[PDB]
């Protein structure tokens, strides 16, 4: 069900290094992608990129990928997002969202709490 | 007229014929659905009775006659000179249902060069939640509604039936498919431009290259670990259900469309060159070397399925009971996705695939290509690759109906209605002409001492009583029991039953109505009629 | 990377009358007869939520009075006339591969 759960927030500074975790349970999180948003305050919302836990197979985008990784725990049943280089230009809030099936057009059903990186 | 010229390649070409893509498809898929083991016993003897008296006695027409297909009926029985048109319209059919297998085939062999091959794990394009089927370890619940990520592949990427209700309802266009046939056809005829020579000198170059390929599969599949259940399935007597309600009408039926006798084309390359003291033998090793080819398919289809079903802990039936046409799709899909040397097995599986269809098909259009320029002396005079240009034209329109459709319903309509009654009676009537109407004495009496050896004792015995009797036997039983139609938890109506019933009884009815014709242009009473139209020229 | 854009950016239509978000782009997103996209419903402070599955059929807890549809390039959201608390920022999603962008946003208020 709607049981992603992040942490707190976090502190940001010039050239730093942070964290975000994303608790996944209720469903088969082992064939369901992993998508992560970015929001900027007073602004819209902007894609970073997807991972698929189970199969190690990412797609990142968004002139994100030289910045931002994505890593899946299967036995944990948690997904990571590795930061680097931060700056006060891309610190804001990240989600945690998880892509539908196939046939339902890979939609962004369930939502987590945020995690307010400011 | 045209001359054959090396025995080697008009023999590996016959023997190119004689192995099928449409055998390797169609011999394991309903030796599995029937039940496996109890379809090699009773297979071989009919295999015989029904393909060595249709290919020996064809060939030796055509080494006698020489002059196509078509015409070929003038000098034997020009009342039953309709079976052309028979032959003509029933590979028609054949090419139209044989051409969307290869361009899915040959859109396999493209999808098959990244490294991460679509068949490992469902990518962003098919129904995650039905994908499931991941060998882990008691990861997996399956359910009534399971599916596998080939199965998906093969439904929601190539065919895309999830947009076609059936069918009473029309499907989407398929751009990917129409180019996949363009260029098939443009290899086709580029292939088929030119003449006999071009002929034997494709064929030759695509013959060894499916035989060294099922020979590498087979050395692989004999050593991933489960390999056992498979061949102890593949090799169960089960005496129990054939006697009356027995496989044996489709075993029949398919040894017939794997040797391919009667489709004019056997006819059509015998049409060329006398071949003294090599016809029983050429018949014999041809009938031996597909025999064996279709055994070793099917093995090796009975292996991979042994692997995968004790693999996945469970029997081998219920792996793909329903899927029709997706049981090879997926079924070597998932072995190239388990084994670990992906990437390379699947891509040279595919070139065999596409290789074997390309020489069956060409064949196929060649046997009718070089009977009807017979039959037109003014085309066959400078036209040929203008009639060649409308053939390929004609044929692949008939190929976008099933193209633009968008499912493999009117494929399987065509598998079990285009290549069974309708040829099974136009071999019926050829037979029929062979035996009762022309006189087998002065038809052997020739190929006696064109042979050096007697045919007798063996073929004076089973033209005349045996091979008719079981050839009618088979349509019997086949018009007695309705063949239901399922593919994909789809119950065919009994509006398609009778679609594809009028479809097999009119693909045959150019021979009577061309009878008729012949009875009304010519004047008199029946007696008189009948024995003087019945005259071999 | 395909970008989509919406208009208008604001609509501020009464309660009582209804209103309607077009989403447009190059693509021509449709394939496999789904069309590949999906509406969110973001209010200030709580996370977005989905209304719209693949543009054609209603979301899961989403109210009856939330709908659209189109085809190929031409998306609509035709909304009902919405409530005192229906008002909020909306997005369409191109989850078409290999890339997936968002979309703009419009002020739907009172
Ligand atoms: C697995 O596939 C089956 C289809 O065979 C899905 O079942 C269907 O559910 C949809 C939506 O609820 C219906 O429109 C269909 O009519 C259903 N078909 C059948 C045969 O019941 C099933 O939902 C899929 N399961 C998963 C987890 O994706
Ligand atoms: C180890 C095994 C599987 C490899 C051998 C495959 C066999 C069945 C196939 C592959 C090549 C084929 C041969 C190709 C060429 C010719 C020459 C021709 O004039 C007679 C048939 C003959 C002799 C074929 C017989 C069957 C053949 C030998
Ligand atoms: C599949 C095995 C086919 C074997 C064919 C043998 C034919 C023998 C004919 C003997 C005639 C005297
Ligand atoms: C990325 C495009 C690859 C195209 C490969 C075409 C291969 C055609 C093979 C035809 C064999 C008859
Ligand atoms: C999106 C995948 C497209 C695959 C297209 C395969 C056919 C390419 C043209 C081949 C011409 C011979
Ligand atoms: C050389 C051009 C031949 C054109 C043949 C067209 C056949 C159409 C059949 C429907
Ligand atoms: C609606 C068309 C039904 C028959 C299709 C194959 C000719
Ligand atoms: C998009 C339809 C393509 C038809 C091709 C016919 C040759
Ligand atoms: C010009 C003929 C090409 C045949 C290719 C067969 C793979
Ligand atoms: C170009 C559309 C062809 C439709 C054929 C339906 C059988
Ligand atoms: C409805 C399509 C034609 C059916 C003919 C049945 C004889
Ligand atoms: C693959 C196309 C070949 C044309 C001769």
């Amino acid at each position: 069900q709607v049981q992603l759960q992040q942490s707190g927030p976090e502190l940001v500074k010039l050239g730093a290094s942070v964290r975000i975790s994303c608790k996944a349970s209720g469903y088969r999180f082992s064939y369901s992608w992993m998508n992560w948003v970015k929001q900027r305050p007073g602004k819209g919302l902007e894609w970073i990129g997807r991972i698929y836990p189970g199969d190690g197979d990412t797609k990142y985008s968004g002139k994100f990928k030289g910045k931002a990784t994505l890593t899946a725990d299967k036995s944990s049943s948690t997904v990571y997002m590795q930061l680097s280089s931060l700056t006060s230009e891309d610190s804001a809030v990240y989600f945690c969202a998880r892509s539908a099936y196939g046939s339902e057009g890979f939609a962004m059903d369930y939502w987590g709490q945020g995690t307010s990186v400011t | 007229r045209e001359t054959w010229g090396k025995k080697v390649d008009f023999l590996l070409s016959v023997i190119g014929y004689a192995v099928d893509l449409g055998n390797v498809w169609r011999f394991p898929y309903i030796c599995y659905q029937n039940g496996g083991g109890a379809f090699l016993l009773p297979y071989t003897i009919m295999a015989i009775f029904g393909g060595i008296p249709l290919f020996y006695m064809e060939l030796a027409l055509g080494q006698y006659h020489r002059n196509g297909c078509i015409s070929i009926w003038r000098k034997i029985c020009p009342i039953f000179k309709g079976i052309g048109y028979a032959i003509c319209i029933i590979a028609f059919y054949i090419a139209s249902y044989y051409n969307t297998i290869m361009a899915w085939a040959l859109y396999y062999l493209i999808s098959s060069f990244t490294d991460q091959l679509p068949w490992t794990s469902c990518k962003n394009s098919w129904n995650t939640g039905n994908c499931t089927n991941y060998f882990s370890e008691d990861n997996i619940t399956w359910t009534l509604h399971s599916t596998s990520p080939a199965e998906e592949f093969y439904t929601r990427h190539v065919l895309q039936i999830h947009r076609s209700k059936g069918l009473q309802d029309l499907g989407g266009i398929s751009w990917q498919l129409a180019l996949c046939i363009m260029l098939i056809f443009t290899v086709i005829y580029f292939s088929i431009w030119k003449g006999v020579k071009t002929s034997g000198k494709v064929v030759w170059v695509t013959a060894t290259f499916p035989y060294i390929i099922l020979s590498v599969l087979l050395v692989r599949g004999a050593t991933l670990p489960g390999a056992w259940r498979g061949v102890l399935f593949y090799l169960k007597p089960n005496w129990q259900k054939l006697l009356e309600t027995g496989v044996w009408i489709d075993a029949a039926a398919q040894i017939f469309f794997s040797l391919g006798p009667g489709f004019g084309v056997l006819l059509a390359f015998a049409s060329y060159n006398k071949f003294n003291n090599n016809c029983y033998q050429d018949a014999l090793v041809t009938s031996v070397v597909n025999c064996m080819t279709s055994f070793v398919s099917g093995f090796v289809i009975f292996t991979v399925l042994g692997y995968m079903a004790e693999m996945r802990n469970e029997d081998v039936s219920e792996v793909a009971k329903d899927a029709g046409p997706s049981l090879l799709f997926i079924t070597y899909a998932e072995a190239i996705a388990n084994m670990p040397a992906s990437t390379f097995f699947a891509i040279i599986f595919f070139l065999m695939l596409i290789t074997l269809g390309l020489d069956s098909t060409f064949a196929g259009l060649e046997g009718v290509i070089t009977a009807v320029l017979d039959e037109f002396p003014h085309v066959w005079a400078k036209r040929r690759e203008r009639f060649v240009l409308a053939v390929v034209i004609t044929c692949f329109f008939g190929s976008l109906v099933t193209l633009t459709f968008g499912g493999a319903y009117v494929v399987k309509l065509l598998e079990e209605y285009a290549t069974g009654p309708a040829v099974l009676t136009v071999a019926l009537i050829e037979a029929v002409a062979v035996s009762w109407f022309y006189g087998i004495t002065q038809f052997c009496r020739d190929v006696k001492e064109m042979l050096g050896f007697s045919p007798g004792w063996f073929w004076r015995i089973c033209w005349v009583a045996i091979s008719p009797l079981f050839l009618l036997f088979i349509i019997c039983s086949f018009l007695m029991s309705p063949p239901q139609l399922r593919l994909f938890q789809y119950n065919y109506p009994y509006w398609s039953i009778i679609l594809g019933y009028c479809i097999g009884t009119s693909s045959f009815i150019c021979i009577p109505t061309y009878i008729a014709y012949r009875l009304i242009i010519t004047p008199g009473t029946f007696k008189e009629r009948i024995i003087k139209s019945i005259t071999p020229e | 990377d395909i970008v989509l854009t919406q208009s208008p950016a604001s609509l501020a239509v009464s309660l009582g009358q209804r209103a309607t978000i077009s989403c447009r782009a190059s693509e021509s997103v449709d394939n496999y007869g789904i069309s590949f996209l999906n509406w969110f419903q973001q209010k200030p402070g709580q996370p977005p939520k989905l209304l719209i599955y693949a543009a054609s059929n209603q979301g899961s807890g989403v109210p009856a009075r939330f709908s659209g549809s189109g085809s190929g390039t031409y998306f609509s959201l035709n909304i009902h006339p919405m409530e005192e608390d229906d008002t909020a920022v909306y997005f369409c999603q191109q989850t078409k591969g290999v890339s997936w962008t968002f979309g703009g946003g419009t002020k739907v208020e009172i």
